[PDB]
């Protein structure tokens, strides 16, 4: 369906945000767009292990 | 005994899990996410501009005029062309649209 | 871990301490609080943030189309488009996941040298003035005030100041 | 605990090629943590040294940050007419980014006096309920000046704004316009309404006054 | 390379309202500096506010913006947007956002680049000024000059052009800058510097404009009151 | 090595283990002989199967063909698809051969941190109980039965136990 | 992603020959998970017999199995192999394959996908089975309900489906599980608890079908020896 | 660092070492001077120097060309062309920066574990006759000549020689 919403990447599937560098929803984007990747997670670990009390 | 220091490291309330070469599942304090798995699943306006609607008669019949194509979206700018995969009417006169795929471009 | 701090002697963490990443633990006769160590910390936020910089900066946004469909005499030409997606889909699947997995484990072992040069650092200053009683703590051999334990956590720490202090204690036992 | 950002002094007068040393202390020793901005009237601040002693990649090694732990410094060898801005210090040890009072450098001329000059309420703003008194400073320089709104013979405090323009082009003075804001009221219960003036250039105290009637 | 932060453009708030401010970078999109936000009242020195960490997720405030600062960031787009709640006329001020990052990569204590800023004014309604002259009577003359001038007073918001007889009157005019009175609007008075053998050969007006307001006042500077 | 521990102060391994990858080698009254610690064994080959795995498991099997053969006006084409052919393999062959060389060292580099952090468990369990002659060796100050033997390689060995036995032959010298 | 271990499909095998059974997996092509090989004696507990390691080469086995099991993989295609040797009737049992894995990676220990299942039987030839009635005298009646049923004994190899009057009669039919005897064969007894008021009016067979050794046979609980 | 040794307890490096990557400085009643390690520093160039053959050797010269100009017929190859081009230009340029960032702190870090391990061998060495004062220094306990100086870098350093003689000098204090 089309709504009346906005966006800066359309895909088939729905429009997504380009806040990532990646995305999985469909390979067929028009716009500025992330890379289409197959992965199903992308997430880069930053702090330590976390490690509660035991 | 007495005083003591120690030294240790942070920890929180983070039920995020990360995979790494030698390990799976291992749950970090901070994380980044590089990936969006998210689509509202509406058709938006690209870059302020709404699309082109068509509906069940495509694009040869929409240029060409095809009587199930009277009454639909008559737009002077759109941003891009939304056609349904039902899209059956259309050219029906039997034959074939000469450079119907650079058309479709130009009329994008 | 690769350098046997966390997940090592020092076996869980913190989770009072949300001021840092890495900090000490003090109890003396005024009082125990945690403190986090600030020279690690900033240094650990900075690196880190130059390691995802060094990854999401040269990953630009693409202008994207969805093309000239390809007719039927388009049929080789097509197969060639396939081709070329395909590979590039292949490829930068396969290298987005194996950088992120080879990443995290050195992002891990990262706060694990950390963590253990902090612990060298406090280790090498006491010297014989406390005892190493396992879990990264340092039961102090002599008398260590609030003064005297922001003296080890700021670097200018004294050993003579407390050194017969401490050695009474030690030759005691 | 928090940080306290002292500079010393806060605001100097040289001349084109002088030395400039301006100095940040601190509430608690911050060791290196320290870093140094610029700003220009009317745009962003500029970072000029972090660390307390790199320079940041564009400034001109004229800038030559200095210090550690307590005391710190910042170092103009040769003073530039693009150098003429203000000064700041800020801190990296704890989480508030405490900043200094701000240093500002002023060009180097001849000590002026003031234009010593003063204006009663208007006609038509005294039937607003509204009286206003204007005390006008012109063309002075350094820009140390006090005004002292005295009326009836007694200052007055807490009533008083002042408005200064930035150094002019050509004369390199001042100009200061200290506003006495009052009701109708307590206008017309007093007669003589007076501006005293202090300044480097008058070897006296200048004042002028009015009387209500006229 | 180069990068410049470009914020939103300058807002005029109700007092007790919420404002929101954009800051976005250009270049290389998906960044993950740390970035700051800190006000600078007019003519008052820099005010620290708080600051994002994309890698911790989290933001830090200052003790007077706990509760009613909310800075957030769109993914890692680079664009950090700031929230303050519950706006009075004391928050008045150019914000400025600003990127943490030094040519030795990232660097979480300092400000490399800085934003354009953003002024906010906070008042109940938009009110239009109001021209009283200053009387050029003979104790305004001094040095074979005299003084005269024109008081704007209680306008809201921010700026207001004054311009002297048409903008002829060019040389020697001092306009000075507005003052927020307690009331919660500001005043302005705009003087000049003329010669004493001008008072009964040249008519005087300041040309007030107030565009927010839509006020454009002419007042003729009556040498004395009579 | 990267941890100085493989070809380091050890400078050889044991061919007598035959059942784990880092163990121990005691000598006592009752008898002498090899024993393989379990917790870092079994780590360590988790660990290297989930690095062996992060490789060749998205690297699928793939359905290949000849293709169309290009005829003479097929020759713009044709060069194509030399050129992404060719662009593949080049980066394929690249990626494949750098990644191992680069995995390997650090696979090496692994074995050298976890036999590294078995010493320092050993060192810190047993503290001034034990001399470090080198090699990762430990002569006991103290009379160490089987029993006392299996408390160290478990983790449960009491310092206190054998404190004295072993301080009057450390006063002793 | 759920992947699932295929096995290879049951084997009827001569005593003291060897037999193959592989174990394939789906989904994701060149895994070296390690692997291990359970086996299950009909109503006994599970038996670990031996893995493999991909990233050691080597396998390791139990003692009982050292000579005999020879387990293998096909490169790193997760394919793995298990040969057993010089086969004997108490080695009889369904044969289990599973990947050592759990969702924190790799897990040397734990078995968390299982394969379907591979059953085994050893006997020296395959043999018909002989049905005898089990007599419906006035002892097996008791409560206004009488017993009788068919005893199915010497058979190889298993299954074998036994009904009773065509499929007629259903409820009160308890067919036991067959028992391995000391002879290599296996023997199962069908019985039914049918009332008193029905010896005399409705005849009672069962149907027993061998389709290994095509054999089937219908005989007829006769009521009493006579 | 990472291995805390270089920008660590060692806080700067020798000017006047200019024979090698890692050294010593000796302080004896002989005279003073700087002499690096041999065993370490040959073994690092050649790894430094396998590290660097391990990234350029297989990225070999290609002949090049301009090629055929495309026509207006030949517009949707042309395209193809051009995403080829691009996808490997965009390809070669993010892997070539990232593989370059991620290798120089690998190397910094070797450097790292090299200094540590030197500093580790002699630490081991010397055990009870010599002081940890910090900065990778070692007061001697005992009379080291320019032989007992060459005895510990050459790894052939004796113990009990000095033991009694640096024991007066630890019990004196
Ligand atoms: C795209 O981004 C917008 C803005 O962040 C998302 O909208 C938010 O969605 C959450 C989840 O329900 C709500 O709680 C918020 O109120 C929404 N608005 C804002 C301003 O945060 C949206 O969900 C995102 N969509 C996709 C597909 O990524
Ligand atoms: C820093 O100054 C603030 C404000 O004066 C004060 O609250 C704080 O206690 C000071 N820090 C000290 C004294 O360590
Ligand atoms: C290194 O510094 C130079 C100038 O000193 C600067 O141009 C360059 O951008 C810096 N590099 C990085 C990665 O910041
Ligand atoms: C992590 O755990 C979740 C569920 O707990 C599971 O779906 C996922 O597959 C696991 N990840 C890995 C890499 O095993
Ligand atoms: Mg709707
Ligand atoms: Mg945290």
């Amino acid at each position: 369906p089309v709504h009346d919403c906005n966006t800066t990447c359309q895909t088939p599937k729905g429009a997504i945000n380009t806040s990532l560098p990646f995305q999985n929803i469909h390979p067929i984007t028009i716009g500025k767009c992330p890379k289409y990747v197959k992965s199903t997670k992308l997430r880069l670990a930053t702090g330590l292990r976390n490690i509660p009390s035991i | 005994p007495g005083d003591t220091l120690c030294i240790g490291y942070h920890a929180n309330n983070s039920t995020d899990t990360v995979d790494t070469v030698l390990e799976k599942n291992v749950t970090v304090t901070h994380s980044v996410n590089l990936l969006e798995d998210k689509h509202n699943g509406k058709l938006c306006k690209l870059r302020g501009v709404a699309p082109l609607h068509l509906g069940k008669c495509n694009i040869a019949g929409w240029i060409l005029g095809n009587p199930e194509c009277e009454s639909l979206s008559t737009a002077s700018s759109w941003s891009y062309i939304v056609e349904t995969p039902s899209s059956d009417n259309g050219t029906c006169y039997p034959g074939d649209f000469i450079d119907y795929e650079e058309l479709r471009e130009q009329l994008s | 871990g690769l350098f046997g701090a966390i997940a090592g002697f020092i076996e869980g963490g913190w989770t009072g301490m949300v001021d840092g990443w890495y900090g000490y633990h003090h109890q003396n006769e005024q009082g125990s609080g945690y403190a986090a160590d600030l020279k690690s910390t900033q240094n650990a936020i900075d690196g880190i943030t130059n390691k995802v910089n060094s990854v999401i900066e040269k990953m630009n946004t693409q202008f994207t189309a969805v093309g000239k469909e390809f007719n039927h005499l388009e049929k080789r030409i097509e197969n060639l488009n396939k081709k070329v997606d395909d590979g590039f889909l292949d490829i930068w699947t396969y290298n987005a996941e194996l950088l992120v997995l080879l990443e995290n484990e050195r992002t891990l072992d990262y706060h694990d040298s950390n963590v253990k040069n902090l612990y060298e650092k406090v280790r090498s200053q006491l010297k014989n003035n406390a005892k190493e009683i396992g879990n990264g703590c340092f039961e102090f051999y002599h008398k260590c005030d609030n003064t005297c334990m922001e003296s080890v956590k700021n670097g200018t720490y004294d050993y003579p100041k407390y050194s017969e202090e401490a050695k009474l204690n030690r030759e005691e036992i | 605990d928090d940080i306290q950002m002292t500079q010393s002094p806060s605001s100097l007068s040289a001349s084109v090629g002088d030395r400039v040393i301006i100095t940040c202390r601190a509430n608690q020793s911050i060791g290196g943590y320290l870093n140094w901005y610029q700003q220009k009237p009317g745009k962003a601040p500029n970072l000029l040294i972090f660390t307390a002693s790199t320079l940041q990649s564009g400034v001109p090694s004229r800038f030559s940050g200095g210090g550690s732990g307590t005391d710190f410094t910042l170092t103009i060898s040769s003073l530039q007419p693009e150098d003429f801005a203000t000064y700041y210090c800020q801190q990296n040890y704890n989480t508030p980014r405490t900043f200094g009072q701000g240093t500002k450098v002023d060009i180097k001329r001849t000590v002026a006096a003031p234009s010593v000059f003063i204006f009663p309420p208007s006609d038509e703003q005294l039937k607003s309920g509204t009286a206003s008194v204007v005390c006008l400073l012109n063309n002075f320089y350094p820009r140390e000046a006090k005004v002292q709104w005295k009326v009836d013979n007694a200052l007055q405090s807490g009533n008083s704004q002042e408005s200064v323009t930035e150094q002019d082009s050509k004369d390199s003075t001042y100009s200061l316009s200290s506003t006495l804001t009052l009701s109708k009221a307590d206008y017309e219960k007093h007669k003589v309404y007076a501006c005293e003036v202090t300044h480097q250039g008058l070897s006296s105290p200048v004042t002028k006054s009015f009387n209500r009637g006229e | 390379s180069q990068v410049q932060l470009v914020q939103s453009g300058t807002e005029v708030k109700k007092p007790g309202s919420s404002v929101k401010v954009s800051c976005k970078a250009s270049g290389v999109t998906f960044s993950s500096y740390a970035m700051s936000w800190v006000r600078q009242a007019p003519g008052q020195g820099l005010e620290w506010m708080g600051g994002f960490i994309p890698i911790l997720g989290t933001a830090n405030y200052a003790q007077k913006f706990q509760g009613r600062l909310t800075i957030t960031a769109d993914g890692l787009t680079g664009t950090v947007y700031m929230e303050l709640s519950r706006l009075r006329s004391e928050d008045t001020a150019v914000y400025y956002c600003a990127r943490e990052v030094t040519w030795k990569g990232a660097s979480i204590g300092v400000l490399g680049i800085w934003g354009q800023g953003t002024m906010v004014s906070v008042s109940a309604s938009t009110k239009g000024p109001s021209v009283f002259p200053l009387a050029p009577s003979s104790k305004s003359t001094s040095g074979g000059t005299a003084a005269l001038g024109c008081l704007v007073k209680d306008y809201f918001p921010e700026p207001v052009t004054v311009s002297w007889n048409s903008g002829a009157l060019t040389s020697g005019v001092h306009t000075f800058p507005a003052v927020l009175q307690s009331s919660g609007l500001y005043s302005l008075s705009s003087v000049v510097t003329v010669p004493s053998s001008s008072l009964g050969t040249q008519t005087y007006i300041c040309n007030v404009n107030h565009k927010p307001s839509n006020t454009k006042v002419d007042k003729k500077v009556e040498p004395k009151s009579c």
